[PDB]
């Protein structure tokens, strides 16, 4: 990775941009390689920037009553950007005298003017001069304010980012991710162009003031009469740009639900898969597209309207300030053709360039309110710190999670090194003890007092991207010895040997390749590892078999940390015979505080905690034309729309001719007469305006055809196999959902509309022109070869930049996710300057590409515009040295063709920027072309023969050879380790994974019937749950079948009412977070009432009780007998109780499966296994 | 306003009083005991005694005469006992007694029972923002009052600061002390504690200690210093730079003040502006802070030391060239 030539570079090599030619030489001839690509200089690193925005924020905040974002911006921004303000003005000043030369040069032709051909050499000298001086004032101070801006977004990110770290917990349940993910791409690219853009507001004024003048003395008083039409329609612009603000305002909203209910859906499209509900999911989808594409709409007809002011003025304004004129007395034509110069100067400042200015000061004082707004909210208190407490002791705590308090008067006191056992049924209240300790809980009444030193393990597992020992390490010193202790004390050393890459395999944004025990002990061994005072342990034992949980808690709570405070939350009652003190929890109240006894009547020495922030060639590895003709033929609507466009194209074109061909108050002599091409060629484009029959049906189809395309990648994505899905990653589908689809709603449409409108009037212009003297076209040739010839090699490396860049946004979002999801892990732990690390060198990698691109467009226009130039040099001289003693002639022509030529390049421009937005169109066919994933069950029997599973298309097996049978309606025991295959073998019956072998149910074959039939005749309940935004009843039956009694009926059962109740909406409450407000076994309950629902023959559980106490154990047993009596039943569960109410049992070891009969004969062999069996279970297995 | 302009004054006149017509060979060591051994330095030695005339316990600082010599320091050490029986001032620790005998150099202090700052901000971790405000507020008093007689302190560090009974601060060790109207160009001090400008060998004034009450809050606060590194000689290239980078648990207006005390341009840094020692005063960290009850010590302590008794020690540890000698 380089050094960035710009530091090093010469004051000419930076003027002219000559430091970008090494890359574009290398892009054009071949692929751009990693090493390409320079470090960022030292000014724009975000850790820099983000210092200097900070200062003179808490300055603001420190010494202002009412502080302002926009005053800390000003403070660090404001010199430079009046800096090149200036040199922008006079780059603009230039453009308005330009027609007092070129007007005399011109007139010079007409031996009348026999004055203007005494001085056209000096005049033509310059025109020269004044050419050249335009050229170096303005692309220096456009590249300025871009740069500018680019620093100001980088710093205003940090700054949001270093915020969302600090929200308090109350305040976190009202943004979602929909909200950030928002507030974040909006700005991401707009805000730096904006800068640019803003300083007209004050330019456009005084050229409209310098221009005034100069009309003023060809026509004396006449020219207000076309002053008051363009005050008028900036009076019209004005009202449009408000109305379009309204529209975007009232569609803001919508897109944040629709981006959740995405995210969700699409991380947990397992469960999507095994329920069967794609379609539902989609019809959500598209109701929530289907609402805001109506304003989007509303506010393309608006910006129609908006856009189309420039072209219906260029008659009007002349025509009605000559009009008074030429009546009291006579007008030459030199006169008009001098009205028109200086009056396409003056529509340019009116009707472009000043709404413009002012709808992105409205964009930009917007966007850092709502920004200030965010930096204000309520924030985390910070725990007290004292090292030499040794005590944890809390007094009549009750705390509310707003009605009922979740906690009411609890009382506890351990001393160090003691252990705590909490325990308790489902909702007592467990968990929000554990909050409170850690401080994200603020009680309303008692006391908590401890160090201040917390270890947390949450009873959700929290993986991030990265590798297990850097999961483990967490961001401090590796020391070798803890780190073995640790691993081996948790029970993980056998897993880890059993994959290919030992500790170093990668683990993406949470921990898909692992099963639910290898989550668990990752998280515990996490940690572990860590140096505290007080650990809390939120029941970690919830997916291991009794053997592995024996061994852990034999061998890493009792004995390893033996001399350190903890807390257990558990059931068991092993466990709580060791525990020095015991709470019992029923409904938030004490039930229960004492010892067991009155209830049955070395390696953390070194200091561990004591990165780079810059971005090296491992971070940017990850980053590394039919599809115009694609996307028109989407809709055929687009194609009837262009041959109607191009057929009033023609009819114009036909009218234009005959009139021009077809030749008082108007002067015209003979040797004056070419005027008449001028005049045309000035006002061509108003002649060729497309109209509102023209205008408005384009913008209409072309936003239907984004909606089309939308759904189609939303149906593609959905039906892909599972193994494409898994190297997926968050931020990159978020990125693709939002960016990209945000871009051809409301970019593409009327920048397409633009372009095109610049094609029609350069082509009508010359082929009119060409037809009456075919002379023009000839020296309007080269120029245009010249131009293509430019924008075909430059496009070879901007396509590669621009792609590189899209790809450079999806870190930023996959780390925003998997901060949000961990929040409260990286508050106990205390490791939030590491993720501000890696959120900084993610910034780093999007600018390094962003920056390469923003300047080798400049070199582009930079090189156009001298083009021009040059050859605008050469026919001018040209057309003043061949003039002799009568008509020149020439210079006629060669004029002519440069005035058509200074259209063609704004075309140009405008192409330019078309194919940059096409790469998002490229992006999101490229994702619609995944590949393709792709009464009968009367008894249940099922038959297995040689059934081989494995992840990966030519990977290790994880089942080989399988065969055994089920009879019809016989409740079957599967057993086994932790990580041994169960949910391999479930997923295995549904077709998750690449699978080889046979399967039949009562005789048919799953390679008869299509997929979407073999999986409608499974029941499952997931091992891990999927809850959706949205309320009861629309989680319990997206489809909309059953009506509320029979619904209250499966919640009866289940025993849901009481929660249900709990609430405001009764079956009406909107569950947010993924259902944050229930608890771990109400969201097994959940899974459960869903399984009973649907009336299915076959039924396979995963571990439906993992959580659960025992007396909740109840519910899914009676279940079982009961709702489930004719059916076949594959129970996966740890939980020794259940195997009791099983008639066949298969167990998964060494690869293969094992089958048994009676339970007793099972336990007989594996002796190790039978000896940690509970006495409460072992007098039922043997009565 | 009236009351502190009016007050100074009359500590300036009556510090020159006691500045011209001092007194020394107040004592000799044969009333003094030798208990305990409370301190050490890299000078000195520090130890317990009582006066068995009157029963009060009192320390002893014992200095090296040929050592004092050999250690090319000869100035400092008379000028602290210059300075030290002028100065007047209830968180400057006073002075009783002075000595002179043919083999070292001994002065008497008064006992400050609780120990060093030091020990309690290594034992409880780091303070809180009110526990760190509250002593902030009277070393800012004391530099007030020393930077008024035109009197540079030049060594502030938490060894440097003791706890009464009362839980007040109470300041020592004024080997460094020096009276500069003007500029000096001496370097000397603790690493870490020093301003860039004594680094680059250049002429500095009083402002040095307003960076040093920024390095003194940043370490209270935060429990470690600004500026680490494991080599005096690396430790130098952090202070030059002068970044700093702030614990994620340091509020705005801590961050907004210790940028304003840290300040590597001297022209821009607190206490050396046009308006004195107010900007502190004024600053919205000392917003709840009464100037007036912290001076008359009404304020209860956050922390108050377990002495128990005149000899008791626990808060502590366990431990010739007559000519240039004139003023002893
Ligand atoms: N964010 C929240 N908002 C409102 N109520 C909540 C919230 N989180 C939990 N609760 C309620 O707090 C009560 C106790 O829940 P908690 O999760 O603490 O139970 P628990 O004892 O840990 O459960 P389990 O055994 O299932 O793990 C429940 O009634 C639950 O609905
Ligand atoms: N998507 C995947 N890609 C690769 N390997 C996987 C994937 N999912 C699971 N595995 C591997 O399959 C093996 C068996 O895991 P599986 O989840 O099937 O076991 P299990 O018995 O259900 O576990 P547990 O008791 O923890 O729920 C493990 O070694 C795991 O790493
Ligand atoms: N009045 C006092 N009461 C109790 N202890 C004291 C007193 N004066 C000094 N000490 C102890 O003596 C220690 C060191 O003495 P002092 O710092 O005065 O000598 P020094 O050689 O100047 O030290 P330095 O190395 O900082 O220059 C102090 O840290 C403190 O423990
Ligand atoms: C950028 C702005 C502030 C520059 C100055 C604007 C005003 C004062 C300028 C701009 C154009 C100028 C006019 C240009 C041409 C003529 C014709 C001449 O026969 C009399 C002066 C007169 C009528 C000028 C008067 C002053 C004028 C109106
Ligand atoms: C920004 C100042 C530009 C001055 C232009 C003066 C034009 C004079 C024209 C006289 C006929
Ligand atoms: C921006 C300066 C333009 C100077 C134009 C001078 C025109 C002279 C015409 C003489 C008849
Ligand atoms: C919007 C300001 C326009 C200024 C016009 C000035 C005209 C001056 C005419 C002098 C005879
Ligand atoms: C009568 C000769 C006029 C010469 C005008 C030159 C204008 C130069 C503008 C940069
Ligand atoms: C584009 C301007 C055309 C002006 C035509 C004026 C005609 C006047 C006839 C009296
Ligand atoms: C390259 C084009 C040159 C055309 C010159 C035509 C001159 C014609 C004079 C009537
Ligand atoms: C833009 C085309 C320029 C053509 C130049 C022709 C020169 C002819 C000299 C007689
Ligand atoms: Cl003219
Ligand atoms: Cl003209
Ligand atoms: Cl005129
Ligand atoms: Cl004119
Ligand atoms: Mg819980
Ligand atoms: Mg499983
Ligand atoms: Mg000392
Ligand atoms: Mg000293």
């Amino acid at each position: 990775m380089q050094r960035s030539p710009l530091e090093k570079a010469s004051v000419v090599s930076k003027l002219f941009f000559s430091w970008t030619r090494p890359i574009l030489r290398k892009g054009y001839r071949q692929r751009l390689e990693l090493s390409d690509i320079y470090q960022i200089p030292s000014v724009d690193s975000a850790d820099n920037l983000s210092e200097k925005l900070e200062r003179e924020w808490d300055r603001e905040l420190a010494s202002k009553k009412n502080p302002k974002l926009i005053n800390a911006l000003r403070r660090c921004f404001f010199w430079r950007f009046m800096f090149y303000g200036i040199f922008l003005y006079l780059g603009e000043v230039t453009k308005a005298v330009q027609p007092l030369l070129l007007g005399r040069i011109i007139a010079s032709y007409d031996p009348d003017n026999k004055e203007e051909r005494s001085i056209a050499i000096y005049l033509g000298i310059g025109l020269c001069l004044l050419f050249i001086v335009r050229t170096l004032l303005l692309h220096p101070a456009i590249f300025g304010l871009h740069h500018i801006g680019m620093q100001m977004r980088i710093a205003m990110f940090s700054l949001i980012y270093k915020k969302t770290l600090k929200l308090s917990s109350r305040v976190l349940d009202k943004i979602s991710i929909g909200q950030l993910v928002s507030l974040l791409s909006n700005n991401l690219n707009k805000f730096d162009e904006g800068l640019a853009l803003a300083h007209f507001v004050w330019i456009a004024p005084l050229q409209v003031a310098l221009l005034m003048g100069l009309i003023w003395e060809l026509l004396q008083a006449s020219a207000f009469c076309g002053l008051g039409f363009l005050i008028v329609l900036a009076l019209f612009q004005a009202g449009l740009g408000r109305m379009m603000m309204k529209y975007r305002d009232q569609r803001a909203g919508k897109i944040s639900e629709r981006l959740v209910i995405t995210s969700e859906m699409i991380e947990n499209i397992q469960s999507v898969k095994a329920y069967c509900w794609e379609e539902a999911m989609e019809k959500m989808i598209e109701n929530l597209r289907q609402t805001e594409l109506k304003l989007t709409r509303k506010a393309a007809y608006v910006r129609y309207f908006n856009s189309s002011a420039f072209f219906f003025s260029g008659f009007f304004v002349v025509f009605l300030s000559v009009l008074p004129y030429a009546l009291i007395k006579g007008i030459i034509l030199r006169k008009i053709f001098t009205t028109i110069s200086f009056c396409i100067v003056l529509r340019m400042a009116v009707t472009r360039q000043f709404p413009w200015a002012v709808q992105t000061w409205y964009d930009s004082l917007g966007a850092i309110n709502k920004i200030q707004d965010f930096l204000q909210k309520q924030e985390y208190k910070t725990l007290e710190y004292n090292l030499t407490t040794t005590e944890v002791v809390m007094e009549n705590v009750t705390a509310f999670w707003e009605g009922t308090p979740v906690l009411k008067d609890i009382n506890f006191k351990i001393e160090r090194g003691q252990l705590l056992a909490v325990a308790g049924s489902t909702g007592a209240g467990k968990t929000s003890l554990l909050m409170v300790i850690m401080g994200e809980l603020e009680p309303s009444e008692g006391k908590i007092k401890h160090s201040g030193r917390i270890s947390f393990c949450s009873q959700f597992s929290w993986i991030m991207p990265g590798t297990i020992k850097e999961n483990i390490i967490f961001g401090v010193s590796y020391d070798e010895y803890r780190y073995r202790s640790v691993i081996k004390a948790c029970q993980l050393e056998e897993d880890i040997s059993k994959f290919a890459e030992k500790d170093n395999i990668v683990l993406g944004e949470g921990g898909i390749t692992l099963s639910g025990g290898q989550r668990a002990r990752i998280s515990l061994a996490r940690a572990v590892y860590k140096d505290a005072d007080l650990y809390l342990l939120d029941s970690p034992f919830g997916y291991l078999d009794v053997l592995t949980e024996k061994e852990i808690f034999e061998s890493c709570v009792c004995k390893l940390m033996a001399n350190k405070t903890r807390i257990l939350v558990t059931s068991k009652m092993e466990h709580l015979k060791k525990a020095d003190k015991i709470l019992i929890l029923h409904e938030g109240s004490s039930y229960f505080y004492g010892t067991f006894s009155e209830l049955q009547n070395d390696i953390y020495s070194r200091r561990l905690s004591q990165i780079s922030e810059e971005i090296n060639e491992e971070d940017l590895k990850e980053c590394f034309w039919n599809t115009y003709l694609r996307y028109i033929t989407v809709h055929k609507s687009l194609i009837f729309v262009l041959i109607w466009c191009l057929v009033i194209f023609l009819a114009e074109v036909a009218a234009s001719l005959v009139v021009l061909w077809l030749l008082y108050a108007v002067i015209i002599t003979s040797t004056s007469s070419y005027y008449v091409f001028y005049i045309y060629v000035g006002v061509a484009d108003t002649l060729l305006a497309m109209g509102f029959f023209r205008g408005l049906p384009l913008v209409h189809t072309l936003i239907t055809v984004s909606k089309i395309l939308h759904h189609k990648m939303l149906h593609s994505v959905l039906q892909a196999p599972m193994s494409t899905l898994n190297t997926l990653k968050a931020g990159g589908i978020l990125n693709r959902f939002s960016k990209d689809i945000a871009i051809l709603d409301d970019l593409l449409p009327l920048t397409i509309f633009d372009f095109i409108q610049l094609l029609l009037i350069v082509i009508g212009a010359i082929a009119v022109v060409a037809v009456l003297q075919p002379y023009i076209f000839v020296a309007t040739v080269p120029v245009i070869v010249a131009f293509i010839m430019l924008r075909a090699y430059f496009l070879q490396t901007s396509q590669q930049l621009k792609q590189l860049e899209s790809e450079g946004r999806s870190p930023i979002f996959t780390h925003l996710v998997t901060s949000l999801k961990g929040l409260w892990t990286l508050r106990a732990f205390g490791r939030q300057p590491y993720f501000e690390t890696l959120f900084h060198k993610a910034l780093n990698l999007h600018t390094a590409n962003w920056f390469l691109y923003l300047s080798t467009l400049r070199w582009f226009q930079m090189r156009i515009e001298m083009i021009f130039v040059i050859f605008f040099i050469a026919v001018t001289f040209i057309s003043i040295l061949t003039t002799g003693e009568g008509e020149g002639r020439v210079g006629i022509i060669l004029t002519l063709a440069m005035n058509i030529m200074s259209t063609l390049q704004w075309a140009v421009n405008s192409s330019i920027d078309v194919d940059s937005l096409m790469r998002s169109v490229s992006r999101v066919f490229k994702f619609i072309d995944m590949p393709t994933e792709g009464i009968w069950p009367s008894g249940g029997q099922m038959t297995v023969k040689d059934l081989t599973a494995k992840y990966t298309e030519g990977g290790n097996a994880i089942l080989e050879n399988i065969s055994f049978s089920i009879s019809p309606g016989q409740r079957v025991g599967l057993l086994g380790r932790t990580g041994s295959g169960k949910s391999t073998l479930l997923s295995a019956f549904l077709r998750l994974l690449n699978t080889e072998g046979e399967i039949q149910i009562d005789g048919v074959s799953w390679d008869s019937i299509t997929l979407q039939q073999w999986r409608k005749a499974f029941g499952v309940i997931p091992q891990k749950v999927f809850i959706f935004s949205g309320t009861f009843r629309k989680n319990l039956d997206p489809y909309e079948q059953w009506s509320d009694q029979e619904i209250w009926k499966v919640a009866d059962e289940v025993g849901l009412r009481s929660v249900i109740e709990q609430f405001p909406g009764k079956l009406d409450f909107v569950l947010v977070d993924g259902g944050c407000v229930l608890s771990h076994g109400h969201k097994q309950l959940m899974c459960l009432a869903r399984s009973v629902l649907s009336k299915a023959k076959i039924l396979l559980l995963d571990q439906p009780s993992a959580h659960l106490d025992p007396v909740t154990y109840q519910i899914i047993r009676r279940t079982l007998k009961q709702a489930f009596a004719d059916c076949t039943v594959i129970l996966c569960e740890h939980r020794i109780e259940a195997m009791l109410e099983c008639q066949q049992f298969l167990v998964i070891e060494e690869n293969k499966v094992r089958q048994y009969d009676s339970i007793q004969k099972l336990l007989n062999e594996r002796s190790l296994f039978r000896q940690a069996i509970s006495p409460s279970d072992r007098v039922k297995l043997f009565p | 306003q009236e009351s502190v302009k009016e007050f100074l004054a009359k500590a300036k006149e009556d510090f020159l009083k006691k500045w011209e017509n001092p007194a020394q060979n107040t004592a000799h060591l044969d009333q003094f005991e030798r208990i305990k051994t409370l301190g050490t330095g890299s000078f000195g030695r520090v130890m317990l005694v009582k006066h068995m005339e009157t029963g009060n316990h009192y320390a002893m600082k014992i200095l090296d005469k040929q050592k004092v010599v050999k250690l090319k320091q000869i100035e400092h050490t008379l000028n602290e006992k210059r300075i030290l029986q002028a100065v007047n001032f209830p968180f400057l620790v006073k002075l009783e007694f002075s000595f002179k005998d043919n083999s070292n150099l001994y002065m008497v202090m008064e006992y400050v029972p609780g120990g060093e700052m030091f020990s309690h901000l290594r034992r409880i971790g780091r303070f809180s923002e009110p526990h760190a405000r509250f002593y902030a507020a009277q070393i800012v008093l004391t530099f007030e009052y020393l930077h008024s007689l035109d009197l540079i302190y030049r060594d502030l560090k938490p060894e440097n600061l003791l706890i009464d009974q009362q839980g007040y601060i109470q300041v020592t060790d004024f080997g460094f002390a020096k009276r500069v109207k003007g500029r000096t160009w001496t370097l000397c001090g603790t690493p870490e504690y020093l301003a860039p400008e004594i680094i680059l060998s250049k002429g500095y004034n009083k402002a040095v200690d307003w960076w040093a009450l920024g390095v003194l809050i940043y370490e209270m606060a935060a429990g470690y210093p600004p500026f680490f590194a494991d080599q005096p000689i690396q430790i130098y290239e952090k202070i030059v730079s002068g970044k700093v980078r702030f614990p994620s648990h340091f509020s705005s207006d801590l961050k907004d003040l210790l940028r304003n005390l840290l300040q590597v341009d001297l022209t821009k840094r607190f206490g050396n502006l046009k308006n004195g020692v107010n900007d502190i005063k004024n600053h919205k960290w000392f917003a709840t802070t009464d100037w007036i009850a912290i001076y008359q010590r009404k304020v209860e302590a956050p922390f108050i030391p377990k002495f128990k008794g005149p000899g008791d020690t626990s808060n502590f540890d366990d431990y010739k060239c007559g000519k240039e000698f004139s003023e002893f």
